[PDB]
C-alpha cells in the first residue's frame, strides 16, 4: 500500500515522477513546449528468474553463471564495479598462463611425479579442494572467486585421466536480476561478453589426445600435462586481450543515439550521414530500455564526450555493441508489451468519468511450498557448516499452506477495493484534487522481509526520493537498485499502453548540455484534468508516467506475476557458504485459547511443536523464509484495514438514510466474509490438529467442577465456529505470515462488527 | 582403549563467503512468541 | 567540487566562524590538514563536501544549521563524513559492571511484556492500574446510561 | 475470613498463567519505571 | 516435605545462626510469617522446602552452603523460590541515558566481529596485532629452520 | 617519500575493503577494551 | 547461572579474599568493570560464569581450588575465559638469535632419532651405553645360569 495524491506528484511521489529522473529535484517541469515524434518498439527484459544455489566445487564450466558470480561478488558484494574486478581477473589470468612454472608445480603435485613417466595402473586420487590449497600458495589472490575457477578448470582436463576425487561438493547462491538495465548493468554486461569469452576457451579443451596417447603408449611425463595444460590457459589469455572499454563502448553509443532522438541537438555535433544510415542503429533507435538508461546516464555524468573516432570507428563499435547484448544474457530483447505484462489497472469512476481513486497493482501466483533446514556445523569455529532439510515437518506447513494459497490472490483484493469506493462515495463531482492513486506493490514489502529492513524507509524512498544514509550499504545498493526497477517498470507500463511518445529536450535550467524526456499523447475524452494540465484539444500531453497511467481505461493482468522458492532439498551434501541466517526465521510459538463456561474462565495453552506432530521441543530447526506469502498476507491486511477504516469514517459523516444503510451494509457484509474466510483456514491440517487439542485442553480443565453439559444442537455448531476461528490466527501467528500486533487489531475489527454473532444467524430457522 | 587422538586435531579447507555476514549467529536461542489475546 | 545550493548557505556561516574569532582557524587548518590562511580553508570548503562537513564538525555554534542542510545535499560526504569525525566516548569504570546486576531484572520484565503484548501495551496497563479507582466507577456509570 | 479473598487471587491466577507468573507479574508492574524506559532504550539501539 | 541428604545439613546450619544472634529469629519470623519461637520456625523448615529456602535467604553467612545443596536436590522450589525472593536493584539516574552514547560505538565492533569471526576471535586478533614485533620474527625464523 | 608508504596502505586496504572500512576497523582496534567486555556481556544477555 | 556446586565453593572463596584485604576489592572492580561495591561484585559472580572467573585470576592465592572446579563443570567458558585473560609474556632480547644456533644440533639428533626410533627409545639407548660395565657382565652372567 502506497498512497500518492497525483495532483501534486512533485510532493508525494517523487521517486515514480520524471523530474526527478533528468535532475530537476525543483518542482519546475517543462511542458509540451517543443517535441519530436517517435515510437519505441522494443526493450530489454531480464529473463524471468529468481536466485537460485549453484555449486561450484564439481569440475564443470558453465560460463553463463560464473560470470553471474561476478555481478554478484562485485556488485552487491560491496565492491566498486564488476568492470574493475574483470580487469583485475585479466591481470590475474596473466599471472598464471603466461608464466612457465606455475604449471609444473601444480601438475608436480596432483601427479606425484616431478622428473619421470607414470604409468597407468598406479594412478593416485587426489580431491579437489586440496590442489586449491596449494594453488593458494604459488598465485596469490584476494578473490577466492579467482581460485575456484582455476581449481576446476585442471579438474576439467584432469577429469577423464581419473587424477582427481570426484566425491567432494561445494555450493554459493547467485543472486537476483533487475528487470531492466541500469546504466551500469549494460557497462556490466559488456564486460561480461569478454568474460564469457574467456570461459568458454577454457570450457572447451577436451584433452581427448592427452587421454588417447596415455593409454597406448601406457605412460606420460608431466612434460606432456604441464604443457598441455599451458597451451588451454594461452589460448584463453589470447581472447581476452585486446577487447574496447565497455565504459567507452557505452558512454559512447549512448550518446550517438541521444543526438539522434533529441530534437535540439546543435548543428555542430550532429551525427552524420553514415552513422544514422548503420545497420542497428535502426533497430537500437527504437528501443526503450536504453532510453531510460539514458537518461540515467547524463543524470550521473552530467555530460558526454565521443572519444571514438566519429565515423570510421564508431561504426565497428555498433556491430560489436549489438553483438554483446543481443547474444544470450541476463537481458534479452523483447516486443515492448510483453514486459509489463503483469501490472494491471482498475479505477473508481464519477458520474461524469474522471478517476476518484484508481488503483495500480501487481498481480501474484501465491507461493505454495515452504521448506525447513537444521543448520550443522562442520567443527567448532568454522562457518562452513551445511544444513539438512527435514521432511515430515515440511509436509506439513505446505499442506497446510496449500489451502490458504486458494483464498488470498490478488485480483480479489482490487475487485473488493472497487467495491468500496462505489459504496462511500457522495453524489457529486470530484474537482476538489487530482483523483488519488494507490498502487499496490506486494515486491516493495516483500524485499523488505528477506533483506530485513523497516517498511518505513522503502516508502519513504519512493516518496522524498532519498535514501536514507543510517542503514549500512549493503541494503542501499539494493534499495536503490530496487528503487529504479519501479521507475523502470512504471514506464514500460506507461509506454506499452500509449503508443504514441514525443521526446523533448530539458533545458529550463541548463543542468546539463544533453538531457531528454518524453511526453505522452493521451486522449482523455474528459472535461477537467486530473493532476494538472490545460486538458486541451481533447487530449491532455503529460510529462509524468503516472498521469499518463490515470486516464487509462480499466486494464487485466494477462500474465500471473511469479515468484519461486529457493531449493534446499536437490544438494544435500554441499557445504553451505553463502549466509543462510538472513533468509532463515527462527520457528517457535506460543498462544493460549480463553473461554468462560458458566462464570468462570479456562485457558487452553498450546505450543507449536505438538502442532507439527513432534513429541518434544527441538530448537534448532529454522522455517525458511516465506516472504512472498508474508508480502501479499501484508498487503490484504493494510488494505483491509484501510476500507474499514474509510467506511466508519464516512459512516459518521453519511447524512443520508439511503446511502447510511449501505454503508453499514457493507461492513457487515465484509466482516462475515472476512470470517468464513478464516473459518476456512482452521479446517487446514494445523487448524484441524489445533483444534483438537485446544478443546481437549479444556476437557481436563474442567474435570473437578461437574456442570451440565450442552445442547449442541446449534451450540457443538456454535462453539465449533469460534474455536475454529481462533486456529485462524494460531496458524497465521505460528508462521510469519502474520505479525502479532495487527493480528490483535483484526480481531478488535472483527469483534466489534460482532461478526461471529452474524455469523452463526445462518444457521438457525425461525 | 584405541586411541583417536592424533585423528582428531584437523583444520577444514578454508574458504571465503561472497557476502560476508551471519557470523555471531552460529548460537542463539530466542525464545518463543507470543499469540494475540483473543475474544 | 561544491553544488551552488550550499554554498549560498554555507559558505557566509563558516565566513562568520572566522571572523569571531582566530582561535577556530587553527583548529580547522589542523584539522582538515589546510593551510592556516582564512583564505585557503574557505577555498577548500567549496572544492569537496566531505572537507565542508568537518569543518562544521569544528564550529558547532553557529553552524550546526548548514551542516544539516549539507546533508541532504550530498548523501556521500555524509556517508563518509560519519566514519572520519569521530570521538571515543568515555566510559565509566562502574558502568558494565553496573549492568550486571539488571539480568536477573530485564528478564522480568520481558516475560511480562510477552504476555501482555507489544512493550507500548504494558506501559498503557501499568497506568491503568496505578490508575485512581473512582475512574473505573465513572466508566460503569457511563455504561449505566447505556453509553460505552 | 480468608475465604472471601483467596477466591478472588485464583481467580488472578487462573488468567495469568501459573501461580508462579503471577508472584512475577506482580512484581513486574510494582516495578520502577525507569526500567521500563531501559528495556525501550536498549529496543532503540537495536538490540532484542 | 524436605530431603534428609538437605535437611541433614540444613537444620543445624539454621540452629546456628539462631543461637549466633536472637535478631535473625524476629526477621526471618516476619518474612516467613511464621511464630517468632526459634522453636516455631524450625518445624516450619523441616515441613517444606519453599520456607527452608527463604530462612536460608535471610541469613547469608553461614547457610549459604546448604542453600546450594537445597537447590541441587529440588530443582522444583527453583523457579518458585527465585520469585518470592526478590529485590529491585537501584537503578542509576544517569544510566540509561549514559547507555545511548554508546550506540554509535557498539555497532561498530560488531562490523568488525562479523568481519573476522566470533567475538572471541576478535579479541584474539585484536591481541595479534598489539602483539610485541619481535614475535613475528621469531616465528620466522621456526619456519627458516624448517618447523612447522 | 611516500611512495613507499602508500603502497602499504593499499595494500591493507585490498584486504580489508574499501577505504571507509579500514578508517573504520583501525578504530576498531584502538578503541578501548572494556567496549569488547561490555558487548560480550548483552550477548550474555541474550540480545543480539 | 553459576552452577551450584561451584558457587558453593566459589562465593566463600572469594568473600574470604575481600575480608582479607581491600585492595583487591578496587583492582576486581576494575578488571570486571563493576561497582566498587563489595556487595556488587559478589551480585556479579554469582550471575554469570565468565564473570565469576576473571575475579579468581584476579585472586590466585586462595582461589587456585575453585577455578579448576569452575572449569571443570564449565568447558564453556574455558575458551572464552581463556581469552579475556591473557599476558603478553615478555620476551628476551637474546632469545630468538640465541636459538638460531641450535638449528645445526637439533637436526643431529633427529637424525639418530628416526634410526633407533621413537624419541623415548634414543633416551633409553643413551643411558644403555652410559650405563656401566659391570652390567654388561652381570646380564651375561644370568644367561650363564639359564636365566633368559
Amino acid at each position: 500500500m502506497f498512497n500518492l495524491k497525483v495532483k501534486d506528484l512533485n510532493g508525494s511521489a517523487r521517486g515514480l515522477t520524471q523530474a526527478f529522473a533528468i535532475g530537476e529535484l525543483k518542482n519546475q517541469l517543462s511542458v509540451g513546449a517543443l517535441q519530436l515524434p517517435l515510437q519505441f518498439t522494443r526493450t530489454f527484459s531480464a529473463s524471468m528468474t529468481s536466485e537460485l544455489l549453484w555449486e561450484v566445487g564439481k569440475g564443470n564450466i558453465d560460463p553463463v553463471m560464473y560470470a553471474r558470480l561476478f555481478f554478484q561478488y562485485a556488485q552487491a558484494g560491496g565492491a566498486l564495479s564488476v568492470d574493475e574486478l574483470v580487469n583485475q581477473f585479466t591481470e590475474y589470468h596473466q599471472s598464471t598462463a603466461c608464466n612457465p612454472e606455475i604449471w609444473r608445480k601444480l601438475t608436480a603435485y596432483i601427479t606425484g611425479s616431478s622428473n619421470r613417466a607414470i604409468k597407468a595402473d598406479a594412478v593416485g586420487k587426489v580431491p579437489p579442494t586440496a590442489i586449491l590449497e596449494q594453488l593458494r600458495t604459488l598465485a596469490p589472490s584476494e578473490h577466492e572467486l579467482f581460485h575456484h575457477i582455476t581449481t576446476d578448470f585442471v579438474c576439467h582436463v584432469l577429469s577423464p585421466l581419473g587424477f582427481i576425487l570426484p566425491d567432494a561438493a561445494y555450493v554459493y547462491r547467485v543472486g537476483r536480476t533487475a528487470t531492466y538495465p541500469n546504466f551500469y548493468a549494460l557497462v556490466d554486461c559488456v564486460r561480461a561478453s569478454d568474460l564469457r569469452r574467456m570461459l568458454t576457451a577454457l570450457s572447451s579443451v577436451d584433452s581427448k589426445m592427452l587421454q588417447a596417447t596415455f593409454k597406448a603408449k601406457g605412460a606420460l611425463a608431466p612434460a606432456l600435462i604441464s604443457q598441455h595444460l599451458a597451451n588451454a590457459a594461452t589460448t584463453a589469455f589470447e581472447r581476452s586481450r585486446g577487447n574496447f572499454d565497455a565504459n567507452a563502448v557505452v558512454s559512447s553509443v549512448l550518446t550517438i543515439l541521444g543526438r539522434l532522438w533529441s530534437p535540439s541537438t546543435p548543428k555542430e555535433l550532429d551525427p552524420s550521414a553514415r552513422l544514422r544510415n548503420t545497420n542497428g542503429i535502426d533497430q537500437l533507435r527504437s528501443n526503450l530500455a536504453l532510453f531510460i538508461a539514458y537518461q540515467d546516464m547524463v543524470k550521473q555524468r552530467g555530460r558526454a564526450e565521443v572519444i571514438f573516432s566519429d565515423e570510421e570507428l564508431s561504426s565497428t563499435i555498433i556491430p560489436w555493441f549489438i553483438e554483446a547484448m543481443s547474444e544470450v544474457s541476463p537481458f534479452k530483447l523483447r516486443p515492448i508489451n510483453e514486459t509489463t505484462s503483469y501490472i494491471g489497472q482498475t479505477s473508481a469512476i464519477d458520474h461524469m468519468g474522471q478517476p476518484s481513486h484508481v488503483v495500480v497493482y501487481e498481480d501474484w501466483q501465491f507461493a505454495k511450498e515452504i521448506t525447513a533446514f537444521t543448520p550443522v556445523k562442520l567443527a567448532n569455529n568454522s562457518n562452513q557448516r551445511f544444513l539438512d532439510v527435514e521432511p515430515g515437518i515440511s509436509d506439513r506447513m505446505s499442506a497446510t499452506l496449500a489451502p490458504i494459497g486458494n483464498t488470498f490472490a490478488v485480483s480479489a483484493f482490487v475487485k473488493n477495493r472497487t467495491a468500496v469506493y462505489e459504496a462511500v462515495s457522495q453524489r457529486g463531482t470530484v474537482n476538489s484534487n487530482g483523483a488519488e492513486m494507490t498502487l499496490g506493490f506486494p515486491s516493495v514489502v516483500e524485499r523488505d522481509y528477506a533483506l530485513d529492513r523497516d517498511p518505513m524507509v522503502a516508502i519513504a524512498a519512493l516518496r522524498t526520493g532519498i535514501v536514507d544514509e543510517s542503514l549500512e550499504a549493503r541494503a542501499s545498493n539494493d534499495l536503490k537498485r530496487s528503487m529504479f526497477n519501479y521507475y523502470a517498470a512504471v514506464m514500460h507500463y506507461a509506454v506499452a499502453h500509449n503508443p504514441e511518445v514525443v521526446v523533448s529536450e530539458h533545458q529550463g535550467v541548463a543542468a546539463e548540455q544533453g538531457s531528454l524526456y518524453l511526453v505522452w499523447n493521451v486522449r482523455t475524452e474528459l472535461r477537467i484534468p486530473v493532476g494538472y494540465n490545460a486538458i486541451e484539444g481533447g487530449s491532455i500531453r503529460t510529462p509524468e508516467p503516472l498521469e499518463a497511467i490515470a486516464y487509462n481505461k480499466p486494464i487485466q493482468p494477462s500474465e500471473v506475476l511469479q515468484a519461486k522458492v529457493l531449493d534446499l532439498a536437490n544438494h544435500t551434501t554441499s557445504i553451505h557458504i553463502w549466509p543462510w541466517h538472513e533468509a532463515s526465521t527462527e520457528f517457535a510459538y506460543e498462544d493460549a485459547y480463553s473461554v468462560t463456561i458458566r462464570n468462570k474462565r479456562y485457558t487452553a495453552e498450546v505450543k507449536e511443536f505438538e502442532l507439527l506432530g513432534l513429541g518434544q521441543r527441538r530448537e534448532r530447526v529454522r522455517i525458511l523464509k516465506p516472504t512472498v506469502a508474508h508480502a501479499i498476507i501484508q498487503m490484504w491486511y493494510s488494505w483491509f484495514v484501510e476500507d474499514d477504516r474509510t467506511l466508519a469514517a464516512a459512516r459518521r459523516t453519511s447524512r443520508d438514510d439511503a446511502e447510511k444503510l449501505a454503508i453499514d451494509g457493507r461492513r457487515m457484509q465484509n466482516a462475515v466474509t472476512l470470517l468464513r474466510k478464516i473459518e476456512m483456514i482452521g479446517t487446514t491440517g494445523i487448524g484441524a490438529s489445533a483444534v483438537h487439542l485446544a478443546q481437549s485442553r479444556i476437557v481436563d480443565q474442567m474435570a473437578g467442577r461437574g456442570l451440565i453439559d450442552d445442547s449442541s444442537d446449534l451450540h457443538v455448531g456454535i462453539n465449533r465456529h469460534r474455536i475454529r476461528i481462533w486456529a485462524g490466527l494460531a496458524v497465521l501467528q505460528m508462521m510469519g505470515l502474520l505479525s502479532r500486533s495487527e493480528a490483535e487489531a483484526l480481531t478488535k475489527v472483527l469483534g466489534d462488527s460482532n461478526a461471529l454473532g452474524m455469523v452463526v444467524a445462518t444457521t438457525d430457522i425461525d | 582403549p584405541t586411541s583417536m587422538k592424533a585423528l582428531d586435531h584437523t583444520s577444514i579447507a578454508s574458504v571465503a563467503p561472497l557476502e560476508r555476514g551471519s557470523v555471531d549467529t552460529d548460537d542463539r536461542n530466542s525464545a518463543p512468541r507470543r499469540g494475540a489475546n483473543f475474544s | 567540487m561544491l553544488l551552488p545550493v550550499v554554498a549560498r548557505a554555507a559558505v557566509p556561516a563558516i565566513e562568520s566562524a572566522i571572523a569571531a574569532t582566530p582561535g577556530l582557524v587553527s583548529r580547522i587548518a589542523a584539522a582538515i590538514g589546510s593551510k592556516v590562511s582564512p583564505s585557503a580553508i574557505l577555498a577548500a570548503v567549496k572544492s569537496n563536501p566531505v572537507v565542508a562537513g568537518l569543518t562544521l564538525a569544528q564550529i558547532g555554534s553557529t553552524g550546526y544549521d548548514a551542516y544539516q542542510q549539507l546533508l541532504e545535499n550530498h548523501p556521500e560526504v555524509a556517508e563518509m563524513l560519519k566514519d572520519l569525525s569521530f570521538k571515543a566516548d568515555e566510559i565509566q569504570p562502574d558502568f558494565i559492571g553496573n549492568l550486571g546486576q539488571y539480568r536477573e531484572e530485564l528478564e522480568l520484565v520481558e516475560d511480562a511484556a510477552r504476555f501482555v503484548g507489544g512493550m507500548s501495551n504494558l506501559i498503557r496497563l501499568r497506568q491503568a492500574l496505578e490508575l485512581d479507582i473512582k475512574y473505573y466507577g465513572l466508566k460503569m456509570q457511563l455504561n449505566d446510561m447505556g453509553y460505552r
